[PDB]
């Protein structure tokens, strides 16, 4: 059972055996990148037609707006898979989560099979709250040398993150969700948060609920990985923000192999958090590893396990061992083309 | 009038002899500093302790340093309850106005760390950033933490952090921040650290970095950094990061500097509660930050002294503490310290 | 019929013909003033019992908290008529009053007293202020060492309820015209929030009109000519507000000793005399009952009982504040609390 | 004398273009050595604050202020803001020809002007919660304190009274309260000081208004008193007022009414222009002039008709400025 909270309305196409999936393709090494996870995608029969729409953003009333054509096609199939896109009045990324109510970031971590970095048996799950926080618009020029940033927390907004991560604690058997904060000295602030999951914490008996300062989090996590492989952490934007970065750091030295999954009421969007690589884009030298993974988080949010366990235990995750494969940044030789084909073989 | 027997600003001695403060504090707090007493009687070292324990007594603290300007203290524990006290550690600080706060991240030579060479400062402010502990509920279930950044308080930890790279000879200088969407806020601290560290202090390399892609450097590749400039989160979060990359909380030496007082404590920042008592703890990180006080205090030779020991001590296998990979007791491990200084 | 808004639900004591209200005489002159009121409501054959309560605050967790007594009393009978009392010896009792009993709109009307003459003439105001939030919310902060902020804070729910009573009184008392009064000017979102929310709810009530003024001209206007807001009701947020209804009080009669207010809660409501304890006046039966008396009044009407305060007010009263052996020392008058009471009853 | 200075002319909306029209004429009619550098603006008021910075000093009406939510903001203030003309002066006289309902009426208002609830801060955390920031600051406190003192010795007034609310916001109206009359008893000690809270101020100020001689507010308080003052001695045509900041003055009508629906029609009164044209004239210096207009425009509306619309008279804006310059003309 995948998370009530963020729960996908099947639905496929009458006239097709297929589900529809919006898929802005991006820019950059995004069209390369995208047509690989095409392509595989086909392969495995993935109940699913491909909808390409364009979010290069319109300016409705000097605030960003993103075009009626990607809206309606985002809105009509809840799901869309997006790749990186560039820096064209209002965050791009930002009037995207306003305009499709994205309230949640979901962001794991694991070390990848036959790629060596200087941290072993990483896997971590972060839910980052991305509505409200630190990251509200709110500051202010009180007088001339002074600045106030607001940071906001309500309860409306941290119940539905924290909802969705025992859910999502509890859809992928890992028994622990770590409420990370800060109550120490932002006592209003994060107690709030804090309080919250100890509320729902009752609603959920077959998940444990610990409580950790970042302090905390971020030191146990580098002195070692491991500690959370049974994780699921939940916290507020700023340290959601941080402690994700961090993970992909731990985990892979970069974030070129980090999938997203940005979850809406409704809809939701599946993304990888590289950027475009322009001056790599056209070569064929990309690595879909990263917006792939993405694309198993979806098949799952979606329902479609069997397909999801198929191409990721299987396929990618474990044609990345052996160098002939592998792109150029895991030292391997492939090519983002040859990459797509021997990943198809033991699709 | 006055100069020669003015001086009622200098650290409280009395023929040779320095009366520091020291605040023990909670958890392993007590065992980690009575260490540090032990191997300075046994060094004979001229400084008489002024010892004070503690609810809101947190005056009696404070009261104490402003007489003997300097200290040395443990950590003291935070509820995380609504009707908590409130740090108190940080009650200290703002109360001194002691703003600066170095934490020294450097690796020892017999402790396995996945990075290995790796020596880097952070520099936060103490008293200011999100530690200004400004927040209400507006209506039930919205609630606003303010978070303040004034030019002055700015000013000065800028200043503070290049004229310490200077006097230790570090080359750059990174201020880390959330520029990019806290434009004012953490904008006017990205600014003022890179304005006044080109029209003075030329001679230092001065340069941002967003905090949370300053968080997967830190981890992956740290020898990039040399010292941090962070307001008081990002250098909770930074601090941390370079307390793991270097073995833990046990092995990091810290200060905090005021214009009239110096406090000196961990540079990690955790209190032990868990293994209080148990004389398991690790009092590398105390001795350190202490050898840190008496370089101040102008002592120094005693400092590079029992520095030596301890830095050898612990790179000479065995008889090192639980937490590095040794066996040996806070006890064993002082004495050992003792020994070596015994021979020096 | 009454507004929708604080209604009262009646139900008179079963055993008794009447129904109950909690007193409150208060202190000071507050029991002489308080039994002139229950020698009169007597005479006119009132359904009302009286169950007198004391406020007395507790310190309940250091915060000031309002006597369990008390408080059964008057949530049980849903109304209260409270006189003058002190600042207690040692968190505002007037402000841990509305937050246990959840009034959040101050009734203020300013009528010229027939009989008694001031600078300003044929001066009959009626103005709603928001009790619960505004300028008036505890929130303030100290951003660094010289520097503050007081917070004001505007809702839409705590505005909504406040223009609705505003709409449902000028309705009930016949006043064609309902004035927003606000700075919209400088206080964009603020303000701006609150007249929104009034032009909102303003289609909802076709029979009245909706005007919104600048505090700049309720002020100005108001002073050059109180009567062009004879068929008033303004509705404002908490510090507008407590400045124009005092303001008003000023123009009708100089201070504010004949000064009613009406504090109505959702299902609660506390009518009370605005002018204080005078304590040096004590005793000496000098008060003037006029001020808690038209709360009385204001009472009656707001729990159904048209009649008696047509009768209270329109005869007796206001009109025995008529010929000068009536009338209080405070009037220029010579007479008595106690005369004053039984020369009110007479034309009862 | 001998020599020429160069006033900033800001007309601006309503009655503004009119009434400032009135001092003109009457300015070149009595030949006064001043040359007006005149401007006319949506964010030129940048070219305001330019102009007014190289000349100094300002002659000006009231711009209008929008209501809705994607209007401009006052530009009133902003004016003072990015001049840090801190003080504002209204000064509420009786005049001789005027029935008041209170007569012999005589108290100045000194208003802080870039502070208070002015200072514009707000925000909406969640919809429908809305929060408005009000600042309050030693410093700007501890300026207009001085200001108001000042101006109390200079003009010999005796008597100066803080308005706040300081026994709700204990903070920012307590701070108010404070370092006005702690600096009004340290220093300053001729003077007697006092406080009130606004909203008893108010209801004093409508019943019984003469027992009031200075009174200083922050920003919203001095709106509201200003306008009862105004109401008490006739109208915002009567009222002359100045800002002050440390380098520059601008002077406006005391009251600070933009009288956009009578625009062009010629029935405005320049009273409250003139006047505060004349508090400007005593500023830099000449007031020979100052001393003398200001009795033109005193003796003509004490001598019944001839006067403007809302004295109470038949006359319109043009008739009465040239009552002025008539009786200007035989002195």
């Amino acid at each position: 059972k995948q998370p009530s909270i963020g729960r996908y309305t099947g639905k496929p196409n009458p006239s097709t055996g297929k589900y529809t999936v919006s898929f802005i393709e991006g820019d950059g090494i995004g069209p390369e990148i995208s047509k690989s996870v095409k392509k595989i995608f086909s392969a495995a029969n993935v109940p699913i037609e491909w909808e390409s729409c364009d979010v290069s953003p319109i300016f409705v009333n000097g605030l960003t707006t993103i075009p009626d054509p990607a809206v309606q096609s985002i809105t009509k199939n809840l799901v869309a898979l997006k790749g990186p896109l560039a820096t064209p009045h209002r965050s791009l990324n930002l009037t995207l989560r306003k305009t499709f109510g994205l309230f949640a970031n979901v962001r794991p971590a694991k070390s990848i099979e036959g790629f060596k970095t200087t941290y072993e048996n990483v896997d971590l799950v972060l839910i980052r709250e991305n509505t409200e926080g630190e990251y509200s618009g709110i500051e202010h020029i009180v007088c001339p040398g002074v600045v106030q940033s607001i940071k906001l927390i309500t309860r409306d907004a941290s119940e539905r993150v924290i909802r969705y991560a025992f859910e999502y604690a509890r859809a992928i058997g890992r028994p622990r969700v770590i409420v990370v904060h800060k109550s120490t000295i932002q006592r209003l602030a994060d107690g709030l948060f804090v309080n919250v999951a100890k509320e729902l914490s009752k609603e959920y008996p077959d998940l444990t609920l610990e409580t950790e300062l970042i302090d905390n989090s971020v030191l146990k996590v580098v002195t070692n990985p491991s500690a959370y492989t049974d994780a699921v952490s939940v916290c507020p934007n700023l340290y959601g923000d941080i402690l994700s970065d961090l993970n992909s750091g731990l985990s892979a030295g970069s974030l070129g192999l980090t999938p997203s999954a940005n979850i809406g009421h409704k809809i939701s969007i599946f993304e990888a958090v590289h950027g475009s690589a322009p001056d790599i884009a056209g070569q064929d030298k990309a690595n879909p590893t990263a917006l792939l993974l993405s694309s198993v988080m979806m098949l799952n949010h979606m329902g479609l396990t069997n397909h999801a366990d198929q191409i990721q235990n299987a396929v990618l995750s474990t044609i990345a061992s052996g160098p002939e494969n592998r792109t150029g940044d895991l030292a391997g030789t492939a090519t983002t083309s040859s990459f797509t084909e021997a990943v198809i073989k033991r699709l | 009038a006055t100069a020669a027997q003015a001086e009622r600003t200098l650290p409280k001695k009395y023929g040779g002899r320095f009366t520091v403060t020291l605040i023990p504090g909670d958890g392993v707090g007590k065992e980690i500093t009575d260490s540090v007493r032990t191997i300075f009687e046994a060094e004979n070292i001229p400084i008489d302790w002024e010892t004070i324990n503690i609810k809101e007594g947190v005056y009696e603290a404070v009261e104490s340093l402003k007489r003997n300007k300097i200290g040395l203290k443990g950590l003291w524990h935070t509820p995380a309850d609504q009707t908590g006290h409130g740090s108190l550690n940080v009650a200290l600080r703002k109360q001194l106005d002691i703003y600066a706060n170095v934490a020294l991240f450097k690796s020892l030579k017999g402790v396995k760390t996945r990075i290995p060479d790796i020596d880097l400062i952070v520099i936060r402010e103490n008293t200011e950033g999100e530690f200004s502990g400004l927040e209400h509920e507006s209506v039930p279930g919205v609630v606003e933490s303010l978070k303040v950044m004034t030019r002055p308080k700015t000013e000065r930890i800028a200043r503070f952090a290049f004229d310490f790279a200077k006097k230790y000879n570090r080359k750059s200088v990174t201020a880390v921040h959330k520029a990019n969407i806290m434009k004012l806020g953490d904008g006017l601290f990205r600014n003022i650290i890179t304005e006044i560290g080109q029209k003075e202090y030329p001679d230092i390399d001065v340069s941002s970095i967003i905090v949370d892609n300053a968080s997967m450097q830190a981890v992956a590749k740290p020898h990039q950094f040399d010292v941090l400039v962070t307001p008081s989160m990002y250098g909770t979060i930074l601090g941390n990061i370079g307390a793991a990359l270097i073995g833990g909380p046990g092995l990091v030496a810290g200060a905090n500097f005021g214009r009239d007082y110096a406090v000196f404590e961990p540079g990690s920042r955790h209190v032990g509660l868990d293994i209080k008592g148990q004389n398991v703890a690790n009092p590398t990180a105390m001795i350190l930050s202490s050898t840190l006080m008496l370089n101040h205090l102008g002592l120094n030779e005693y400092a590079t002294r029992i520095s030596k020991a301890v830095h050898e001590t612990i790179a000479e296998g065995k008889h090192t503490t639980r937490d590095i990979g040794g066996s040996s007791s806070t006890t064993d491990f002082t004495n050992e310290i003792i020994n070596k200084l015994s021979t020096m």
